[PDB]
């Protein structure tokens, strides 16, 4: 019962994105599919849904015109298309699935963040934050744009403890972020701690290694 | 257009509280009224449908009621990972829409950070540039005053700070300072210091490298 969506792109102004939503398992069996966003800081709109089988689109009046939704049944993949990007636009969207008896969104995807900007993407670079009972270390991911990254320790294996903070914006218009973790300090000289970065607007995957000073 | 609104936009309680969230529609919507649960960086996750049916997985301390205009989410005794904003939407008539959102956030006692201080990695130098970063762990309340000293020269408009959201099991946050300066401005001083105060704690801790030392 997943649905899975497209990655986060930056998009110059004027121009459109096609945002994927791909239902698991061939689940568009008796299931509608809606698009809503989520500008940042802000609530949640509802774009339009798509009965798929059908194909028969709803759309909400703010959007019609500039947004297009649409289903393939031998895919299984639900699509959401937004022309003449604005500043606006920049928003994460959601595809949820919507059931028709009482009209609830029971699932949603994990949302694709669209960035609308006349700057080219950039992947960042990563550095160590080096440890000096219980002991900090991490990753500095620095100099990317647009949002997000993703971080994980260990290929998924350490979460506990870790801290993953939102990211700054620089005086230089791109963004900078820190993961960080607390470890005994006897799991060291010991255990291997590598953090994994994805930036997925720049196709960036970086995988560095923390050791002592 | 139907038009939900919540009340209150924004809310604070202590664990074991009893919350309640408002939604009303500007026209009845009979029992087409859903409710959602929105972590930070997540995607919400549906609670409540058809005004009352808790989705299952959904814990029964959560709990809603109301039929035409005027709904209730009720949270009967709040705990740490309830931290979230709450939205109302209605699917009675399209367009479907939402309430305005309402945050959620938890009071706790005072608990004092844990400092810790980063230099720069070998790697960043190289390029040019030092980041050094100051590290606040699991305090209460968001309220801190951290100081860059470099050299015992206070520091000013040369740092950022990141706080964390609200930690699901303990309510508690973290921050990051970060002070940067080119290569050249950094290999001019020695003493690298970070002062914090908090009513965590008794008073200011400091946590300072040297740089160079090993």
């Amino acid at each position: 019962v997943q649905l899975v969506q497209s990655g986060a792109e930056v998009k110059k102004p004027g121009s459109s994105v096609k945002v994927s939503c791909k239902a698991s398992g061939g689940t568009f069996s008796s299931y509608a599919i809606s698009w809503v966003r989520q500008a940042p800081g802000q609530g949640l709109e509802w774009m339009g849904g798509i009965i798929p089988i059908f194909g028969t689109a709803n759309y909400a009046q703010k959007f019609q015109g500039r947004v297009t939704i649409t289903a393939d049944e031998s895919t299984s993949t639900a699509y959401m298309e937004l022309s003449s990007l604005r500043s606006e636009d920049t928003a994460v969207y959601y595809c949820a699935r919507y059931d028709g008896i009482y009209g609830e969104l029971d699932f949603w995807g994990q949302g694709t963040l669209v960035t609308v900007s006349s700057a080219s993407t950039k992947g960042p670079s990563v550095f160590p934050l080096a440890p000096s009972g219980t002991a900090a270390l991490g990753c500095l991911v620095k100099d990317y744009f647009p949002e997000p990254v993703t971080v994980s320790w260990n290929s998924g294996a350490l979460t506990s403890g870790v801290h993953t903070f939102p990211a700054v914006l620089q005086s230089s218009g791109l963004y900078s972020l820190s993961s960080v973790v607390t470890v005994p300090s006897s799991s060291l000289g010991t255990q291997t701690y590598i953090c994994n970065v994805n930036h997925k607007p720049s196709n960036t995957k970086v995988d560095k290694k923390v050791e002592p000073k | 257009d139907i038009q939900m609104t919540q009340s209150p936009s924004s809310l604070s309680a202590s664990v074991g509280d009893r919350v309640t969230i408002t939604c009303r529609a500007s026209q009845s919507i009979s029992s087409y009224l859903n409710w959602y649960q929105q972590k930070p960086g997540k995607a919400p996750k549906l609670l409540i449908y058809a005004a009352s049916s808790l989705q299952s997985g959904v814990p029964s301390r959560f709990s809603g009621s109301g039929s035409g205009t005027d709904f209730t989410l009720t949270i009967s005794s709040l705990q740490p990972e309830d931290f979230a904003t709450y939205y109302c939407q209605q699917s009675y008539s399209t367009p479907l829409t939402f309430g305005q959102g309402t945050k959620v956030e938890i009071k706790r006692t005072v608990a004092a950070p844990s400092v810790f201080i980063f230099p720069p990695s070998d790697e960043q130098l190289k390029s040019g540039t030092a980041s050094v970063v100051c590290l606040l762990n699991n305090f209460y309340p968001r309220e801190a005053k951290v100081q860059w000293k470099v050299d015992n020269a206070l520091q000013s408009g040369n740092s950022q700070e990141s706080v964390t959201e609200q930690d699901s099991k303990d309510s508690t946050y973290s921050l990051s300072s970060t002070l940067t300066l080119s290569k050249a401005d950094y290999e001019k001083h020695k003493v690298y210091a970070c002062e914090v105060t908090h009513q965590g704690l008794s008073s200011p801790v400091t946590k300072s490298f040297n740089r160079g030392e090993c």
